[PDB]
RNA sequence: AUCAGAGUGGCGCAGCGGAAGCGUGGUGGGCCCAUAACCCACAGGUCCCAGGAUCGAAACCUGGCUCUGAUACCA
RNA sequence: AUGUAAA
RNA sequence: CCGACUUUGUGAAAUGA
RNA sequence: UUGUUGGUCUUCAACGAGGAAUGCCUAGUAAGCGCGAGUCAUCAGCUCGCGUUGACUACGUCCCUGCCCUUUGUACACACCG
RNA sequence: GGUGAAAUUCUUGGAUUUAUGAAAGACGAACAACUGCGAAAGCAUUUGCCAAGGAUGUUUUCAUUAAUCAAGAACGAAAGUUGGGGGCUCGAAGACGAUCAGAUACCGUCCUAGUCUCAACCAUAAACGAUGCCGACCAGGGAUCGGCGGAUGUUGCUUAUAGGACUCCGCCGGCACCUUAUGAGAAAUCAAAGUCUUUGGGUUCCGGGGGGAGUAUGGUCGCAAGGCUGAAACUUAAAGGAAUUGA
């Protein structure tokens, strides 16, 4: 029985998204955030994990046993490169006991993209 | 750019050297 | 409510930290002997010392 | 809360070798908010490889349609066509070039769809030379073949076999049997299919495609 | 002085490049000038693979991989340790 | 000329009787090669002048002083 | 942030 | 400006009784 | 004498383990404990030596302060206190 | 959301996230390069049309018609100006939240003009190769771009061949690059910045120590911003270029 994961991995944040294999209802959507203190900590790859392990609780408390992973970075006009969250959330919800169908990057890469967010010399920090 | 702000600010005093003119007429 | 779980120390890769002080190893699993992982470990430690361990899935990476 | 859903078994049409690719999930029928009319529109998003039980076609999503519901067994029928992000990016590289082309196509059964064709040169055994670039004539000569080649396969009956022309990849394997005299074109493939406007319901049309 | 031959950038033939942005810090940057590596990652570490082998439903699948053609200017390039100062001589080799 | 308003730390200002503070400023250490800056401590005032009532006043009432703000119109 | 005029 | 009654009839469904 | 010193009796203060900060130290080492010498007519809380008892921690790193080499940059040479 | 960390900001009137779809305007990834075209500025989605163009090839023609060019003329990024259309993103000014001693800044949120298009202006950029234009000689090589010529030798082609891709060799014309002085140079460096005191192919522009200054005044062009042309008084003993050692 499949599901859908959507792995939003940017930084500041992570976002670990159930949903059937249409994603119209999600079944579950746990936040790095809603698994710690620290509006720093709210990113770390360790948030990923236990935000990760209660996505697996609470789906085999709902019956899907395998799932798609839909991995997705911030896209549009800024980072591809997943934030630190991915890996570890791929990680802990293979182990914490659970089936993975099938990896996919779903960033958003556009064909060329509207004026980015800095300038022109951007952000000079 | 030293050079650039100088050149800017004679640019200043010459538009406000011309308004002089334009009063003094 | 975690069971803390046992871990051999193979080989010590290094010493990272800021200062140098946490030295990062790379432990295989008692109970199940073929989970190596690489943590960080403070204090001396040296090949073949025994650590207990509370949170397992946790891992750093190379040079953390 | 999770407790007035109810589980939905989808089911491909028969134009596919493997069957019920997966199971959907939606609040319980009641009057406005009906679930059978209510949803009814479902866009999976499936691989093509759990449905020819391979794996050479791991790549090619294929997106299906929910279009009609028979007594909690939902129905189905073709709606587009994809790569896989990786597939993509990994023929996309330097030292070569690019050939890419679309085309607007109206099948025989009342469907307006559109083609998305890709295709990359070959280096040939013994090229010293570090590069295969063609030269921006010979690119649109065989830009053009592919629109014409891509028409002639599609003017067919219906997606029944438009996509059973998809499923072999018949479509690229004749584009380079057709222009292997101005390149060769290693990857010749159809990336994307996409249905544009789709005629109506035709419970009827639906029933011995998807049985 | 001239620091380098061709200016840090190869434009020969042509007037104008398209500029591109940083991926770092956003900075315009022409695209014949911008430190570009095309940085194909796996998507898990490889102390994290026999573990995802332990979990794909269907046998014989193989991971996909991380495809991306990064940008960066001078600045991030030389601040991230894309690039480093060469000296005088070592600096004109292009291996 | 009448009528208000305010007189409190060195300066600008908070205060509702048991009863005095805020920033800053000053004093002594600390960091620095040294000055800032920063960290840690220290001392404050005739609560405009003179009375009364009040358990209890700088506040409450009144008299005296100095500044500011208003109103001084129809002929 | 900064650095005798007292050579 | 909006609310109710009135001209204001027909049958149908979903939620309250 | 503004008591050299040493006794005797009495007088019985602060000091509740010390803020900001900062120093020294890797094996008979730190620290505790006394002796001898220098000064000296007398005055040793100091300095230089000496032994006695005798550890915790670490066997590292360039994060702070600095040092050495190489590369690089410089509008500095009384040299970044430029 | 954002950051190193924050807050402004959005949010149980359901934000963020997921899927489907529509509108808008912008942009045209990857391919994409020491690669092409263009007088320079500049030009990367598709097809069609319209004119133009360099090179190549030529046992075609004209026969000196040429080179550079005060006056004069065309184009000339971005910004900017007048006025329509558009108003996504981004964003001077402006308003906030942080930082800081201050913070009128870097950082984060909102954002006006603007970014886009049209009609018309403006005439400047480190508009760069800091290297005017035409010509000749001189040193070597492999790349690569276009055209052409010659080789046999295989194409997931070709009713067979030719032709297309590819391998080899050679010509021109490009954009460049690698090695070396026998050269040049203050050197850095340069195969053109060489053929320069053994100084003379032709031609246009242009400099005469540093400031004052591209300033004042006059002229002229421009709606305006400004552009082009452009001194003096006075002051100063150095300013500056390249490379060396040290700090
Ligand atoms: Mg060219
Ligand atoms: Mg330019
Ligand atoms: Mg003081
Ligand atoms: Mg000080
Ligand atoms: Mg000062
Ligand atoms: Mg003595
Ligand atoms: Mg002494
Ligand atoms: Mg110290
Ligand atoms: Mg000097
Ligand atoms: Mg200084
Ligand atoms: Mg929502
Ligand atoms: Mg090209
Ligand atoms: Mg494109
Ligand atoms: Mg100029
Ligand atoms: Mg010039
Ligand atoms: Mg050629
Ligand atoms: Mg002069
Ligand atoms: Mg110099
Ligand atoms: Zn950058």
């Amino acid at each position: 029985v499949f599901g859908v994961a959507h792995i939003f991995a940017s930084f500041n944040d992570t976002f670990i998204h159930v949903t059937d294999l249409s994603g119209r209802e999600t079944l579950v959507r746990i936040t790095g955030g809603m698994k710690v203190k620290a509006d720093r900590d709210e990113s770390s790859p360790y948030a990923a994990m236990l935000a990760s392990q209660d996505v697996a609780t609470r789906c085999k408390e709902l019956g899907i046993t395998a799932l798609h992973i839909k991995l997705r970075a911030t896209g549009g006009n800024k980072t591809k490169t997943p934030g630190p969250g991915a890996q570890s959330a791929l990680r802990a919800l293979a182990r914490s006991g659970m089936k993975i169908g099938r990896i996919e990057d779903v960033t958003p890469v556009p064909t060329d993209s509207t004026r980015r967010k800095g300038g022109r010399r951007g952000r000079r920090l | 750019m030293r050079a650039k702000w100088k050149k800017k600010r004679m640019r200043r005093l010459k538009r406000k050297r011309r308004k002089m003119r334009q009063r003094s007429k | 409510d975690t069971q803390v779980k046992l871990a051999v120390v193979v080989k010590v890769m290094g010493r990272t930290g800021s200062r140098g002080q946490v030295t990062q190893v790379r432990v295989k699993f008692l109970d199940d002997q073929n989970r190596l992982i690489m943590r960080n470990v403070k204090g001396p430690v040296r090949e073949g010392d025994i650590l207990t361990l509370l949170e397992s899935e946790r891992e750093a990476r190379r040079l953390r | 809360p999770f407790t007035k859903k109810q589980w939905y078994d989808i089911k491909a049409p028969l134009l596919f070798t493997s069957r019920n690719v997966g199971k959907t999930l939606v609040s319980r029928t009641q009057g406005t908010k009906i679930a059978s009319e209510g949803l009814k529109h479902r866009v999976f998003e499936v691989s093509l490889a759990d449905l020819q039980n391979d794996e050479d076609q791991a790549y090619r999503k294929i997106r299906l349609r929910a279009e009609d519901v028979q007594g909690m067994n939902v129905l189905t029928n073709f709606w587009g066509m994809d790569f896989t992000t990786d597939k993509l990016r990994s023929l996309v590289r330097k030292w070569q070039t690019l050939i890419e082309a679309h085309v607007d196509v109206k099948t025989t059964d009342n469907y307006m769809l559109r083609m998305f064709a890709i295709g990359f040169t070959k280096r040939r055994p013994n090229q010293v030379k570090r590069t295969c670039y063609a030269q921006a004539s010979q690119i649109r000569q065989i830009r053009r073949k592919m629109v014409e080649i891509m028409v002639n396969q599609a003017a067919s009956c219906d997606l029944k076999e438009l996509v059973n022309k998809f499923i072999p990849e018949v479509i690229g394997k004749e584009i380079e049997k057709a222009t292997s005299s101005i390149f060769p074109l290693q990857n010749v493939y159809v990336r994307k299919v996409k249905i544009l406007k789709a005629p109506k319901f035709d419970l009827g049309k639906l029933m011995e495609v998807h049985g | 002085t001239f620091k380098r031959r061709n200016g840090g950038r190869n434009k020969h033939g042509r007037g104008h490049v398209k500029y591109i942005r940083c991926s770092n810090c956003a900075k315009c940057c022409p695209k014949d000038k911008a430190i570009k590596r095309f940085l194909v990652r796996n998507i898990v570490e490889q102390a994290a693979v026999r573990d995802v082998q332990e979990a794909c439903v269907h046998d014989g699948y193989v991971l996909p991989k991380l495809y991306a053609k990064v940008h960066h200017c001078v600045s991030c390039a030389i601040h991230a340790h894309i690039v480093r100062v060469r000296s005088r001589e070592n600096r004109r080799n292009r291996e």
